[PDB]
């Protein structure tokens, strides 16, 4: 609507608020973070049998130990992904050191939150305004596994589990009690599938759901799809036992 | 009405409606109190989380060895200003063998702000910083306003429920100024100042994070056990 | 609707910004009378009474641009001060190029072009002032050129700017038509000034004093503005005649 | 020294009456190595003939350029370039690159459309109008032809008496110069007919 | 009109006919009468001086401003605009044609240049077109004597007989019936005066009527004897007395 | 704007420039892409019933990008022109620099990126073009079929239709083309493609263009006699 | 002729132990056959238990060292108070040097 | 109309609306005054102590520019500080090119052009301040105040900020007492009475008196502040007469 | 709030197809009719001059007939002023190709370029689509005679035969009847002059209000020779049809 200068009588920019509305529209992405690894799951989404589910991807490795999921406006995200990759490889050159997942996010936010129709201190190559969320996950040595929520309104928040998209409203409440410090790997896998099932109409099956993980030892690893299939099957056995 | 869609037309009021709206993000900001003695200067700030599971995110940024700030209002506008205070400190030291003065900082910050509301477009600002620093004349507290008005005070509060902190500073001026060479009694004093703004909240190590710079102390952000004694 | 107000073309054929500009001129309530003398060119203009403004000797309105060239303003002071600077920049440019200061007509012509440009510029508005350039050129002699907001200039045997300009225009007209010469025949610059004072007094139907007039005289080789007391000396001689 | 002396080669033009001759050698060699016995040097854009000496790359790039500029002209003006106009254009264009100069010696030749006069002109490296009606001579053997033509010169010749003169001059000068040899081509322009003549020469 | 697509001129007006151009036409019209007659061995162009104070030296207003010493132009419309256009037009004339062919432009070529400028000056969302229409009269031997009209849209066309200004209706009709190209330049000078009376007579001294001819070469304005090839300015300016004399030889 | 702020982000959060771009495409012609298990067939509606044109000289909607890549489009023809050239530049850039053939996948990104970048740039708009990008990557017997949209993203499809009557045309494909059985033979694939087109084009040899691409850089345009062969065989089955 | 790049001698010695590291330098700074200063330091601590000395031309020394200190200061700043390791410092210096190989 | 929507548009009123609104802004901020002495200049300013928290005598309006030009402003505070900083740049360049600390009538001239430029340009909004400035240079004592019209004049006395009605009324007397003005020392005492009389329109919060001067005789041709005892003696006189 | 689509064609139309493009079609229709007939034996381009009356010397006028190349020429209809800028752009690009490859630029390539420029105006900023439509007559060596017309939109299409601007419909339907793939040059010239007469209210349709040209391969050795028919040769063609 209104200018980059224009501030609301609420206090917050107009642009920023309109941007929040989009995220709901975008894909359901849920993470649970644990100290043996972060587990990420996304509905890849089928809408026609013609559409080739397998070809498209929603989780993309930016680094050999950092992966990213996108929810929101998928047009904007092409840039985001390309900036990210660039940033990570700049540090790897300069310092030859673990890609802090914290430092990678900080680079990202300079690029994202710098819209303006003309600035005189800063290069304007943006007009409007990068309204996209990313859940930025990985391991960095010093501080172990991290998971951030990248926010178009301002400073990123660290999370221990977070749920975004269409299914956020139901999921997020669930995540308050069920997130605990006794989720091992095995549990974390199962739990994400569980929530994802209840809150989305789209039937959980591997042709439209996919899992991913970060183990420092093997790096960011996108799972083969056979693996995924076995897990969906164990889940069903436990839901039908109770 | 057209004067809050512009920033190039004087309002009838005499000062842009846009600059007043901007102020309101500040009050939506975290309640932060700032106060000083001649010797030391302390900021006490509330960190805010966005979920129970979410960890608290630091609302005090370290600018330099001998400086830092606490912010209330817009985050985007903040990134630019945090870098500019580092650019200033780094220049003064390298070039002139002299760390930056808080007196100087505020004035250069006024001008830059004012130039960006005057011009078409650009970036007006919507963040208040309470900047502490240790200079030649000891520790000081400056109040930065996005409007571009700088005043050195011995105490202020920005954010919400500023009434209770305001009463605290107004009372304890005469008692705290006199208290000097004591970083500790003065830090304690700030935790008591913030107690009044808060209603129906725990005062805990997690909530509060306290910064100090003065004659004795370099800039240090205290968390955990470091604030546990003074609560 | 929107374009009429701003400086881009109107359906009319004549921009409203030019009309508005002339209205602004008469707010200041500043008369002028300018004549061609034999060796001189005489300009007089209404001096605002100094409240405490500047020196009370000369509350400046006639500005020596250069040797010979002088300039009187009728209309807004902010635009006056702007105008004066632009004129000084132009005179240096020309001087470097050709070795001489601008002749009076050329300089009026230079300013014309710049006002007009300014209206084609959407964001920029043109001048608000009326500038009467006066000089004694070496090769063109006595010279008067009045340049308007419009971007239009023309030369003058004599001229008046202000709200009561017409009363001065009538008086001069009959005199120069009778006399059949477009200058004051007097060789002595003193006598030219003395003639001009008399006509001014009569035309507007009011006496004058030193603090009510500012006089610039242009002769060969120089421009100079008379002392407060020099204007009074001339005034006295007429007075006791 | 100059790159124009490394490939050699000559152009010569003479006046007749209401007729012109313009001729060259078809030798292009690069020092020892004779490369072509058929490399043309005289080119035409309509009736204004453009003879070009010197540096070989420079010849081709400029012929294409001057093609470029007179093509713009013919459509704009809606009429054939004139000999006169062309002369002035050529000079200006050689001064454009004063530094990094052109290493050529062009000769303009023509018969004026409206005035009917035979016209010739010469240019230096960075271009100037050189009027001299009798001949304009160029190339490494420029001195040879200066003297040779002036002794033989007799004014405003008929087409047939002119042909003989330019033939005799080109022929002896060439054989007295290393870099000029192999074949020749002569354009005798009668008034606007062009008879185009390859001369026989004892090739070595 | 005064459309939302006319607040900025970069954009196309709903009617397929630009706003601004119609506004320019109005300006020309309100302008004072000028007229142009193309003859076998000439062009006579004629105008009235704009009315001003008699104190004002209207000598200084020269309606007829040369583009080049052998080619002149006359206008109707906004005077300010006219002086500015004329300065540009003069510069481009020399730069593009005298530095690479060493000579004045042909009438046709120079005309083309002015016409382009005006288009460019409506495309931008800033610049507005000049308030005038030109008549451009010149001579060359390649394409004869010539007279054109250039419009403020940016397009040019040749005219046997043309008129601009407010009196243009009166003048065109008259020209058509009283004159044919067969008549000489000389004849035309009388005719042109008589058409300028139709508009509004009054005072008809050459102090307020401005007449120029483009014709035979002026040996006097060559200014130097030189080579016999050179020709003086085809253009010749009349003095007020000669203008006065054709009233006594009308 | 003199002081009009032209900024746009919409109170619904998705710019209006992207929204209106989708309408522009629909109006334009229908193009269909259906891949067998060994060929990719691109069927596109030509306007050819129209008065006096010569079809040869009229620039064909299929445009050769490369020696294994084609591009067809729906929408405005004007908008489409600039893209052809940009895409052509990229095909030899990729080969220059990585020194490998064009990947059908790589190239799609470049095409996408133009429209996309222009969402997030002042003074420029998303192009009003939807496209089908198909070919056979060298040294593979895999057929490759994508559809890209004005927003500046892509997806891969067993079969998809763009431009006018998108729902109606896709309905026939759902029932008569399957992911479970894509046409084994090329000839059969041409046949079902043609069958969809009759719905929206109703015969006319010129009016139907079918371009088949077979493995390993063999791009061939279907013979006017074969287009006709197919039509006839269908019209008999309707009697039954 | 402005002599492109000077000289100032001195000699540095770095020895890597196995729980310690010593870097030694003499205090004698010379130009030609004058002693500019009999006592002058030139081994500087840039923080994080890293010492640097850039021996040869003193101007080239001084300027490099400063830009190195700045780099350490702003790394911590930007990386929320985290140690700069010795290998990342080495790499970084390499780039400064390569940048001023031209 | 297009006058409300945009700055720097000819209106029939002769002035764009934006100029009128600006004038109101100027008044906001406390009284500043100037008094031209027979030797110098005296600048005298009311500094409102807003609160106890607000520190005494450190948040001073007066800024020193060159060594001989005292600058003070009332109006939009951020506009005026930003202005002093711009004028410094103008001042520095002058001293490189010409190797002289900038004279006052020259200094006025430069600043004036800048304000004027913004009242022709829509894209850059004008200033909203009246700057009283001057000092002692080669061409002697000088005193200019610069209106946001962009016009400037010299003045024997001048006044800005809310108390301006009172300050002008008083000034007429200093002229009856001496038409060349009071000797610098004397002038300061009488200046102090003017500040207090302007404090009745600014009696909401208390104040602290600050006066500065540039004067040849006793200030050394350079601008320095009245401090200490000389200040205190002024403080007592004003209190004694307002009673 | 609002303050959009008041300066730039960057902002998309509610409609989805630019409003600005449509206004351009209208300009072209106030202009006269131009006629292209494509034939293997040659091309004819004949158009009625917009210009009128004897007061304007129309014989002199050249305002719709331009050669780009010695093979390629245009019949231009729509705004005269906009056209002038575009004629010069074409000459510069064409003549640069001629330098680079020393080969006549192919007709299809030339037209493609100019269409990219038209497109540029709308895609970027708020510049107007130039409200001019051209008919290009051209001979490429491969495809023989080629006829194109280009829209103000930024696209070109080839045409066996075309009519544009004013009275589009009337002209086309007559042209359809008498259409031949084996159309003689002779026959093509005549056909146009009858068509022009029926679309104009002038039955005689003077020579001096007629512009005619013919791109002929009837000329020597099958070579393309462009022959602008002077107004006096149009005049003879009037008498032949006996409409004079």
């Amino acid at each position: 609507d209104r200018g980059v200068s224009t501030f609301s009588p609420e206090g917050r920019l107009f642009q920023v608020e309109y941007s929040l509305e989009a995220i709901k529209l975008g894909s359901t992405a849920i993470g649970i973070a644990t100290k043996e690894g972060v587990v990420l799951g996304v509905e890849k989404r089928a809408t026609s049998p013609l559409l080739e589910s397998d070809s498209i991807e929603k989780i993309v490795e930016i680094d050999r130990h950092i992966g990213c999921a996108m929810s929101g406006l998928t047009a904007d995200a092409r840039s985001m992904i390309e900036h990210a990759r660039t940033a990570a490889v700049t540090h790897n050159l300069y310092y030859d050191e673990d890609i802090n997942v914290e430092s990678l996010t900080q680079s990202v936010c300079d690029l994202a939150l710098r819209f303006g129709e003309g600035a005189s201190g800063e290069e304007r190559l943006m007009s409007r305004p990068f309204g996209v969320a990313l859940l930025i996950a990985g391991h960095d040595a010093d501080d172990g596994y991290q998971l951030f929520h990248a926010e178009p309104s301002g400073t990123f928040y660290r999370y221990n589990a977070k749920a975004i998209g269409s299914g956020s409203e139901g999921a997020q409440a669930e995540l308050l009690n069920e997130w605990h410090s006794s989720l091992t790997l095995k549990e974390a896998e199962l739990l994400v599938l569980k929530i994802l099932k209840q809150v989305m109409e789209e039937k959980l099956d591997e042709n439209n759901a996919q899992l991913s993980c970060i183990t420092k030892q093997d790096g960011f690893k996108i799972y083969d799809n056979e693996k995924t299939a076995e897990l969906i099957k164990e889940l069903k056995e436990k839901e039908a036992a109770e | 009405n057209n004067y809050d869609g512009d920033t190039v037309t004087f309002s009838p009021t005499g000062r842009l409606f846009q600059v007043e709206y901007a102020l309101e993000a500040i009050k939506q900001g975290s309640v932060t109190v700032g106060l000083r003695s001649n010797t030391h200067a302390v900021l006490v700030a509330l960190k805010r989380n966005a979920d129970e599971l979410s960890s608290y995110q630091k609302k005090i940024i370290k600018c330099d060895e001998h400086m830092g700030l606490s912010l209330a209002g817009l985050a985007p506008d903040a990134r630019v200003l945090s870098n500019y205070l580092r650019q200033q400190c780094n220049y003064s030291s390298l070039v002139f063998n002299r760390k930056l003065a808080v007196e100087r900082a505020g004035h250069l910050l006024c001008d830059k702000a004012q130039k960006n509301t005057q011009s078409y477009g650009g970036r007006p600002y919507g963040v208040g910083l309470l900047i502490i620093g240790y200079d030649k004349s000891g520790a000081h507290l400056l109040e930065f306003q996005p409007s571009g008005n700088v005043t050195e005070l011995y105490g202020t509060a920005i954010g919400a429920r500023s009434q209770g902190a305001k009463t605290y500073l107004e009372r304890t001026l005469d008692t705290f100024i006199k208290i000097d060479g004591n970083p500790d009694e003065l830090i304690k004093a700030g935790v008591e100042a913030i107690s009044q703004s808060l209603r129906d909240e725990s005062l805990t190590v997690d909530n509060l994070s306290i910064a100090i710079v003065g004659k004795d102390t370099p800039f240090t952000i205290y968390d955990g056990e470091a604030v546990a004694k003074y609560i | 609707g929107y374009d009429r107000h701003i400086t881009i073309f109107s359906p009319e054929g004549r921009l409203y910004q030019v009309e508005y500009a002339f209205k602004a001129t008469n707010q200041t309530n500043i008369n002028s009378l300018a004549v061609r003398g034999k060796d001189c060119t005489v300009v007089i203009s209404q001096k605002k009474v100094p409240d405490k403004l500047l020196d009370p000797t000369t509350v400046s309105y006639i500005f020596c641009i250069s040797r010979t060239i002088g300039m009187v303003v009728n209309g807004p002071i902010p635009d006056a001060r702007n105008a004066a600077l632009r004129a000084k920049a132009e005179a240096a440019e020309f001087r470097y190029k050709y070795g001489y200061d601008m002749p009076c007509d050329v300089l009026a012509k230079r300013m014309a072009n710049l006002s007009q440009i300014y209206t084609q510029r959407a964001y920029m508005r043109p001048l608000g002032v009326i500038l009467t350039f006066v000089s004694v050129d070496e090769e063109l002699g006595p010279s008067i050129y009045k340049t308007d907001p419009a971007g239009y200039y023309v030369g003058y045997k004599a001229t008046a700017t202000g709200p009561k300009q017409q009363e001065i225009t009538t008086n001069l007209e009959n005199h120069f038509k009778k006399s059949k010469i477009d200058h004051i025949n007097e060789e002595s610059w003193e006598k030219v000034v003395e003639f001009a004072i008399t006509h001014m007094i009569d035309a507007l139907g009011t006496e004058f004093s030193k603090n009510d007039l500012e006089v610039g005289v242009a002769t060969k080789d120089k421009f100079f503005t008379l002392s407060a007391e020099n204007i009074e000396e001339r005034l006295v001689a007429i007075a006791e005649q | 020294s100059d790159p124009s002396s490394i490939n050699g080669g000559i152009v010569v033009a003479m006046t007749g009456k209401d007729c012109v001759a313009i001729a060259c050698d078809l030798r292009l060699g690069s020092q020892s190595l004779g490369v072509s016995n058929k490399f043309e040097k005289i080119f035409h854009y309509g009736h204004v003939f453009l003879g070009i000496t010197g540096l070989a790359t420079d010849v081709t790039t400029l012929n294409e350029m001057f093609r470029y500029k007179t093509n713009l002209y013919k459509l704009k003006e809606e009429r054939a370039i004139e000999p006169e106009t062309f002369t002035q254009l050529v000079s200006s264009s050689l001064y454009e690159r004063r530094f990094g100069p052109y290493f050529v010696g062009p000769v303009v030749a023509g018969i004026n459309s409206k005035s009917g006069k035979p016209f010739i002109a010469g240019f230096d490296l960075i271009g100037c109008i050189d009027e001299a009606k009798d001949f304009i001579v160029s190339g490494t053997a420029s001195d040879q032809l200066f003297g040779m033509c002036e002794s033989l010169y007799e004014p405003n010749l008929e087409p047939e008496d002119l042909f003989e003169t330019i033939s005799q001059a080109l022929l002896n000068a060439a054989d007295r110069d290393a870099l000029s040899g192999w074949g020749a081509v002569v354009y005798i322009i009668k008034k606007d007919e062009v008879v185009k003549r390859y001369l026989k020469m004892r090739q070595d | 009109m005064t459309d939302r697509y006319s607040f900025s001129l970069t954009t196309f007006s709903p009617s397929g006919k630009l706003g601004q151009i119609d506004y320019a036409l109005t300006a020309v019209k309100q302008g004072v009468t000028s007229l142009g007659i193309k003859a076998t061995n000439g062009v006579v162009i004629a105008t009235e001086k704009k009315s001003s104070s008699p104190l004002a030296m209207s000598e200084t207003l020269s309606k007829v401003s040369l583009l080049t010493p052998d080619i002149g132009a006359v206008y109707s419309g906004m005077g300010p605009d006219y002086r500015v256009l004329v300065d540009k037009s003069r510069k481009v004339a020399h730069t593009s044609y005298k530095r690479i062919y060493g000579e004045y432009p042909p009438t046709k070529l120079l005309v083309s240049e002015v016409a382009k400028i005006m288009q460019e000056a409506t495309q931008s969302g800033g610049v507005r077109p000049f308030g005038v229409s030109l008549l451009i009269a010149g001579h060359d031997e390649f394409n004869g004597f010539s007279l054109y009209q250039v419009d403020p849209s940016g397009s040019y066309f040749p005219w046997k007989a043309t008129a601009i200004g407010k009196g243009s209706v009166a003048a065109k009709t008259f020209l058509e019936k009283r004159w044919n190209d067969e008549l000489e330049l000389e004849d035309a000078i009388h005719i042109a005066l008589l058409t300028l009376k139709e508009s509004v007579e009054g005072e008809f001294n050459g102090d307020t009527i401005e007449l120029a001819i483009i014709g035979d070469e002026n040996p006097d304005l060559l200014g130097y004897t030189g080579i016999p090839t050179d020709k003086g300015p085809r253009f010749r300016k009349l003095t007020s007395q000669e203008i006065n004399d054709r009233l006594e030889a009308l | 704007g003199y002081d009009r702020a032209l900024s746009i982000f919409s109170p619904d959060g998705h710019i209006f420039q992207v929204e209106y771009a989708l309408e522009a495409v629909k109006r334009g012609t229908c193009a269909v892409g259906v891949k067998g298990k060994n060929c990719v067939v691109l069927g596109c509606e030509r306007r050819s019933t129209l008065k006096l044109q010569d079809t040869r000289i009229t620039p064909s909607k299929v445009s050769k990008i490369d020696s294994h890549v084609v591009l067809s489009f729906s929408g405005l023809n004007a908008d489409s022109r600039i893209l052809i050239e940009k895409a052509r530049v990229e095909a030899q850039s990729h080969r220059l620099t990585l020194e490998d053939p064009v990947t059908v996948e790589y190239l799609t990104r470049y095409v996408a990126g133009v429209q996309q970048r222009y969402t997030q740039s002042g003074g420029v708009r998303p192009f009003g073009v939807s496209t089908l990008i198909a070919g056979f990557d060298p040294r593979d017997d895999e057929p490759k079929l994508y559809q890209t949209e004005p927003s500046g993203i892509y997806s891969s499809w067993s079969a998809q239709t763009i431009g006018r009557n998108s729902k109606t045309v896709r309905e026939f494909l759902e029932k008569n083309y399957d992911r479970k059985e894509p046409p084994a033979t090329v000839e059969e694939c041409v046949k079902l493609t043609v069958r969809s087109l009759l719905e929206v084009v109703q015969t006319g040899a010129k009016n139907i263009e079918i371009t088949v691409v077979k493995p390993d850089s063999d791009i061939v345009a279907l013979s006017s006699e074969e287009i006709n062969q197919y039509v006839t065989q269908i019209e008999q089955e309707k009697q039954e | 002729q402005f002599n492109p790049y000077g000289d100032n001698g001195g000699t540095i010695l770095g020895i890597a132990g196995e729980d310690f590291a010593v870097l030694a330098g003499d205090t004698r700074n010379i130009t030609d056959y004058s002693i500019n200063s009999r006592y002058e330091p030139k081994v500087f601590d840039c923080g994080d238990n890293i010492v640097m000395s850039a021996n040869g031309f003193a101007a080239d020394g001084d300027a490099l060292v400063k830009r190195f200190k700045n780099s350490v200061k702003w790394y911590h700043f930007d990386h929320n108070d985290k140690k700069l390791s010795i290998n990342s410092a080495a790499r970084n210096i390499q780039h400064l040097l390569y940048g001023k190989r031209f | 109309t297009g006058y409300d929507l945009s700055n720097s548009v000819f209106s029939p009123d002769g002035r764009n609306f934006q100029v009128e609104y600006a004038v109101k802004a100027v008044e906001n901020g406390t009284t500043s005054i100037g008094i031209k002495c027979n030797d110098g200049v005296v600048f005298a300013v009311e500094k409102l102590i807003t609160s106890k928290l607000l520190v005494p005598q450190k948040n001073v309006k007066i800024q020193v520019v060159d060594r001989h030009i005292g600058c003070v402003y009332s109006g939009l505070i951020p506009d005026g500080r930003h202005l002093v900083n711009r004028g410094r740049e103008e001042a520095a360049s002058f001293k490189k090119l010409y190797k002289t600390p900038i004279p006052i009538p020259a200094f006025a001239d430069r600043l004036g052009q800048y304000v004027q430029a913004h009242t022709l340009y829509n894209s850059v909004r004008p200033f909203g301040v009246s700057t009283i400035f001057g000092g002692v240079d080669k061409n002697g004592a000088h005193l200019y105040m610069l209106e946001p019209s962009g016009s400037y004049w010299g003045y024997k006395g001048a006044a800005t900020g809310k108390g301006r009605q009172s300050a002008k009324a008083e000034l007429e007397k200093l002229v009856d007492h001496h038409p060349e003005g009071l000797s610098a020392r004397e002038a300061v005492k009488q200046a102090a009475k003017i500040i207090y009389l302007a404090h009745e329109d600014n009696k909401e919060k208390d104040f602290e008196l600050e006066i500065s001067w540039c004067s040849l005789s006793e200030t050394n041709g350079l601008h320095k502040f009245v401090k200490g005892d000389l200040l205190q003696e002024a403080i007592d006189f004003a209190q004694k007469e307002i009673n | 709030g609002s303050r959009r689509y008041d300066s730039r064609t960057t902002i998309f139309s509610p409609e989805g197809r630019l409003y600005q493009v449509e206004y351009a079609l209208e300009s072209i229709s106030h202009a006269g009719t131009a006629i292209g007939i494509m034939a293997s034996d040659g091309i004819v381009l004949a158009a009625e001059r917009k210009v009128t009356s004897t007061l304007l010397e129309q014989d002199t006028s050249t305002e719709k007939l331009y050669k780009l190349n010695d093979k390629i020429a245009v019949a231009v209809a729509g705004l005269t002023a906009d056209a002038e800028i575009l004629i010069n752009t074409a000459r510069i690009h064409a003549q640069n190709y001629l330098k680079t490859y020393n080969e006549d630029i192919p007709v299809e390539i030339l037209v493609r370029r100019l269409s990219d420029i038209k497109q540029g105006y709308t895609q970027h900023g708020g510049l107007r689509p130039f409200g001019v439509s051209f008919i290009y007559a051209g001979y490429d060596d491969r495809y023989g005679y080629q006829l194109y017309t280009s829209n103000p939109s930024g696209n070109y299409t080839g045409w066996k035969a075309i009519s544009v601007g004013a009275n589009t419909s009337a002209a086309q339907t007559l042209l359809q009847m008498d259409y031949k793939d084996d159309m003689k040059v002779d026959d093509a010239i005549e056909l146009a002059l009858k068509t022009l007469s029926k679309t104009t209210d002038s039955s005689a349709l003077t020579y001096d209000r007629l512009e005619f040209a013919t791109i002929r391969k009837g000329a020597n050795d099958g070579e393309v020779y462009q022959k602008i028919f002077k107004p006096q040769e149009i005049k003879d063609i009037l008498v032949k049809t006996g409409i004079t």
